[PDB]
RNA sequence: CCAGGGCUACACACGUGCUACAAUGGCGCAUACAAAGAGAAGCGACCUCGCGAGAGCAAGCGGACCUCAUAAAGUGCGUCGUAGUCCGGAUUGGAGUCUGCAACUCGACUCCAUGAAGUCGGAAUCGCUAGUAAUCGUGGAUCAGAAUGCCACGGUGAAUAC
RNA sequence: UCCUCCUAAAGAGUAACGGAGGAGCACGAAGGUUGGCUAAUCCUGGUCGGACAUCAGGAGGUUAGUGCAAUGGCAUAAGCC
């Protein structure tokens, strides 16, 4: 948990990407490599292609996802089972 | 001899009997007895009913037994249908706080069958 | 009723701790002192209080300006 | 006692005013109330059923009848004529006083109570609820307690529908989530 | 050269440790006695603020001067009466603090709640001859943050050698 | 050797190394009388309890039951208490 007198974290490029995707009105999935950024209430409903080191997985922002970070919806380890 | 959900034991002291409630531990019972005014080294056999109904409202001050199991269960449920990392670890049955999954975690992944 | 085989079933006065008094024919063997009543229960009054079930954008704003 | 006279004024007058009854005999009457304790684990020892019978005798006012098995089942290791359950059928004024203690006293004490869902009517207005542990009735000492030992109470009303019996039980202030 | 991931995965097996299963103990109050170290993009008094981790304000010190830094077992008075219990403290939900571009993968700590296995451990096997074993605390290197490890320092302190 | 069904041709009876099943008992109650009662199997509802135990209601009407094989019977019960 970040300290409260720091504010939440979002990258400059992701936040300006979010603003230009809102101002442009277009709602395709856009990609970022920034898993460390907090989701925000202006980003609801749009798709974020989040990097998991290999791929860009599409994340659909919900009401329930708001305060969290972006990496929690892109699992970077693939495990099915041993036996 | 009975608070919001359950029976508290009667021969035990006030804070020790008060921890038998779900949602009330040690500091909660210290604050409950401090707000009530009863000295904690009395027994529920020693104590009458007016003190324990002023205890009843003061433990209604806190989210306790039934709706607390409701809150914890719903919070795990919201994480589990959310599909995040901690929810998915709650789903497979593994540690969620970054413990070592290599050797240990028989509390989480259960007693060692195979 | 079959005369002697039944347990005793007497008029007592129950002492409702919400403030109320009730004559009740019962089996307890004393004047029972119950804790909560059909009156002033949270489900009966309307204080059942199911929580918000989703306050994330509320929580983010009460955290941060 | 209480709920009988409250019935004889308010419940008949309200089911008169909101259901078309040209006669007062059409209004549903809660006729009997049976407490069943399907003990069942007395295939090993019948000390347990013998304790459960006295538990029901402490809950109600009647001495309960022990129910022997109807057909032999090898799925549950029972024999024909083995006493496997216990029941009280209580009707009349004693049923009215049991209904008093059930509503005014007992159903607040079901320990995280959320309201009994009304869809447990079977098709003709007879209700059935399941009380999970025996200490919800204050006749039990709780200094003596041995097992959890719940029961189920089924109420037989003379209603023919589910909505008429539901309005009848709701006229006596049932919780009904 | 860069960003992101991984080195932290987990049907399992083994090694080395730490915490325990309590009453020679647990909790609450008051209180006694150390040694060895480290410190300038550092150590950071006093006071104020918060339950606390901490913050604000900020003197002193390149040090037998100031700071880290209250030693803890012990002692005195209470309470617990042998229960998985006021033992145990894993797990998990919530709310935080600090370092850092950044704490999701994957840090440390604090609070509130929860209260898992465990009731002295199979076949086997290890260390130790005296200020030793056992037990209790403190300190340093690495280091922005991150020791139950490693290296050091003291306190109490045996039994047994035919 | 004995019993039940078919062969057996609508009275009885009727053979085969013809087709199928049982008996060599049980019970002082499982006999007598009086009084009372009525199934199987599904559906719904309900603590554990779940296809199947106990409860409550509905459907159905004897598909049940008979101490024991089969046939004939049985509600006025020959069935259950």
């Amino acid at each position: 948990p970040r300290s409260l007198k720091k504010g939440p974290f979002i990258d400059l490029h992701l936040l300006k990407k979010v603003e230009k995707a809102v101002e442009s009105g277009d709602k395709k999935p856009l990609r970022t490599w920034s898993r460390r950024s907090t989701i925000f209430p202006n980003m609801i409903g749009l798709t974020i292609a989040v990097h998991n080191g290999r791929q860009h997985v599409p994340v659909f922002v919900t009401d329930e996802m708001v305060g969290h970070k972006l990496g929690e919806f892109a699992p970077t380890r693939t495990y099915r089972g041993h036996a | 001899a009975r608070i919001a959900g359950i029976n508290i034991p009667d021969h035990k002291h006030a804070v020790i009997a008060l921890t038998s409630i779900y949602g009330v531990g040690k500091t909660r019972s210290k604050a409950i007895l401090a707000a009530a005014g009863i000295a904690e080294d009395v027994k529920i056999s020693e104590l009458s009913e007016g003190q324990i109904d002023t205890l009843r409202d003061e433990v209604a001050k806190f989210v306790v037994e039934g709706d607390l199991r409701r809150e914890i269960s719903m919070s795990i449920k919201r994480l589990m249908d959310l599909g995040c990392y901690r929810g998915l670890r709650h789903r497979r049955g593994l540690p969620v706080r970054g413990q070592r999954t290599k050797t240990n975690a028989r509390t989480r992944k259960g007693p060692r069958k195979p | 009723m079959k005369k002697d085989i039944h347990p005793k079933y007497e008029e007592i006065t129950a002492s409702c701790s919400c403030g109320n008094v009730m004559k009740i024919r019962s089996t307890v063997g004393h004047d029972l002192n119950l804790d909560v009543c059909s009156k002033c229960h949270p489900f009966f009054t309307g204080k059942q209080r199911d929580v918000a079930t989703g306050g994330r954008v509320d929580r983010f704003n009460k955290r941060f300006n | 006692a209480k709920l009988h006279d409250y019935y004889k004024d308010e419940v008949v007058k309200k089911l008169m005013t909101e259901f078309n009854y040209n006669s007062v005999m059409q209004v549903p009457r809660v006729e009997k109330i049976t407490l069943n304790m399907g003990v069942g684990e007395a295939i090993a020892d019948k000390k347990l059923l013998d304790n459960a019978a006295a538990d029901l005798a402490a809950i109600s006012g009647q001495k309960p009848l022990i129910t022997k098995a109807r057909k032999s089942v090898a799925g549950f290791k029972i024999r024909q004529g083995y006493p496997i359950g216990c029941k009280v059928t209580l009707r009349g004024e004693r049923m009215w006083e049991f209904f008093e203690r059930l509503i005014t006293i007992a159903v607040p004490r079901i320990r995280d109570f959320r309201g009994l869902s009304a869809k447990s009517f079977d098709g003709r207005g007879n209700y059935s609820m399941g009380v999970r542990e025996q200490i919800i009735f204050p006749e039990i000492d709780y200094d003596k307690v041995d097992r959890v030992r719940g029961l189920d109470i089924t109420i037989t009303t003379t209603a023919k529908s589910d909505e008429e019996g539901r309005a009848l039980l709701a006229a006596f202030d049932f919780p009904f989530r």
